[PDB]
């Protein structure tokens, strides 16, 4: 089958107008359109047939189909513009997408994670397990390491770790999970969260309360 | 005003069936092409289907051709998306569109093909202790979603509901929590209202100090 092949990633500074292409086999022979996917949305049309807008979407929004390439671009790009961008093309008989290209807005404020270590309910360790919640939010850019300690000494496994993800802010949030029998909760004197952001470490730590 | 709302999500086995609909209003429903898109987790839009206003004839992308079946009934605003002999990939949450260029899509609904077995969430308090911190744990579950909200969904600002963890053991995992003024901590009850459709399972906890 057909591919439609678009750009993994673009980044475009802030004011500046976003460009994204979209080609495949015959693209000029066919109609474009586009999509706008926000992190937790549906997608959202923006341009249909090459280069018509809806009604009720900005004028800034453009798109254009020569060679065998369509092309979106976005002028007065801000940060709310960033999102997952999809061409797609009919005809024919399928319907194609292209994997999606998503939109970096450069010159946002590097910011650092909130965190907060949560010991296990009672109602848990009554139930003969216990879990430690490790919630790392608000934090740009999108990358985290987080590591556990046992009073001093790394914890190498029971650790279990999301991938960061988009919030509808554009900053990213991770949450890690640290699993234990009420034993191992309770032998050492506190457990510790240390999440490492940009060169710089935050770190919480609880302990069994008694 | 255009309203696209689905149904029908959630586990099937593989080799099993399901059907998925949309219910349409605000715009003349049998003068539109309609058709599904779905997007499987983290994964990019793919075109499954669509099929004309009368009902008359339909289009299939290749990998569900043959497997699946769209149809659609005029007089009652619904279409359908009959859905057999499924697939792991298969996986994904389907979207509702509406028209030849998608120009209103529904929520989607999330199906899950897997030989695996629904399993209930345990849900524990997290309790706290300026502002607070105060949350709930959504413990070991299968499929996907739940949906957590607060003081039966009165307690709405300072909310933040985490994307869950899909632990080694297939299961998932996620929290949810808010910030609160500690003063209110005495003089204030909240909990943590927590739905997982595909076991039944409905639970509040109380978040205390």
């Amino acid at each position: 089958q057909s591919v439609l092949t678009q750009p993994p990633s673009v980044s475009v500074s802030p004011g500046q107008t976003a460009s994204i292409t979209c080609s495949g086999e015959k693209l000029g022979d066919e109609y474009a359109s586009w999509y706008q996917q926000k992190p937790g949305q549906s997608p959202v049309l923006v341009i249909y047939q090459d280069n018509k807008r809806p009604s009720g979407i900005p004028e800034r929004f453009s798109g254009s189909n020569s060679g065998n390439t369509a092309t979106l671009t976005i002028s007065g790009t801000q940060a709310m513009d960033e999102a997952d961008y999809y061409c797609q093309a009919w005809d024919s008989s399928t319907l194609l997408f292209g994997g999606g290209t998503k939109l970096t807005v450069l010159g946002q404020p590097k910011a650092a994670p909130s965190v907060t270590l949560f010991p296990p309910s009672s109602e848990e360790l009554q139930a003969n397990k216990a879990t430690l919640v490790c919630l790392i939010s608000d934090f740009y850019p999108g990358a985290v390491t987080v590591a556990w300690k046992a009073d001093s000494s790394p914890v190498k496994a029971g650790v279990e770790t999301t991938k960061p993800s988009k919030q509808s802010n554009n900053k990213y949030a991770a949450s890690s999970y640290l699993s234990l029998t009420p034993e191992q909760w309770k032998s050492h004197r506190s457990y510790s969260c240390q999440v490492t952001h940009e060169g710089s470490t935050v770190e919480k730590t609880v302990a069994p309360t008694e | 005003e255009v309203q696209l709302l689905e149904s029908g999500g959630g586990l099937v086995q593989p080799g099993g069936s399901l059907r998925l609909s949309c219910a349409a209003s605000g715009f003349t429903f049998s003068w539109y092409v309609m058709g599904w898109v779905r997007q499987a987790p983290g994964k990019g839009l793919e075109w499954v289907s669509s099929i004309y206003p009368s009902g008359g004839a339909t289009n299939y992308a290749d990998s569900v051709k043959g497997r699946f079946t769209i149809s659609r009934d005029n007089s009652k605003n619904t279409l359908y998306l009959q859905m057999n002999s499924l697939r792991a990939e298969d996986t994904a949450v389907y979207y509702c569109a509406r028209g030849n260029y998608f120009d209103y899509w529904g929520q989607g609904t999330l199906v899950t093909v897997s030989s695996a077995s629904t399993k209930g969430p345990s849900v524990f308090p997290l309790a706290p202790s300026g502002t607070a911190a105060l949350g709930c744990l959504v413990k070991d579950y299968f499929p996907e979603p739940v949906t957590v909200s607060w003081n039966s969904g009165a307690l709405t600002s300072g909310v933040h509901t985490f994307p869950a963890v899909l632990q080694s053991s297939g299961l998932y995992s996620l929290s949810s929590v808010v910030t609160v003024p500690s003063s209110s901590l005495g003089t204030q009850t909240y909990i943590c209202n927590v739905n997982h459709k595909p076991s039944n399972t409905k639970v509040d906890k109380r978040v205390e100090p």
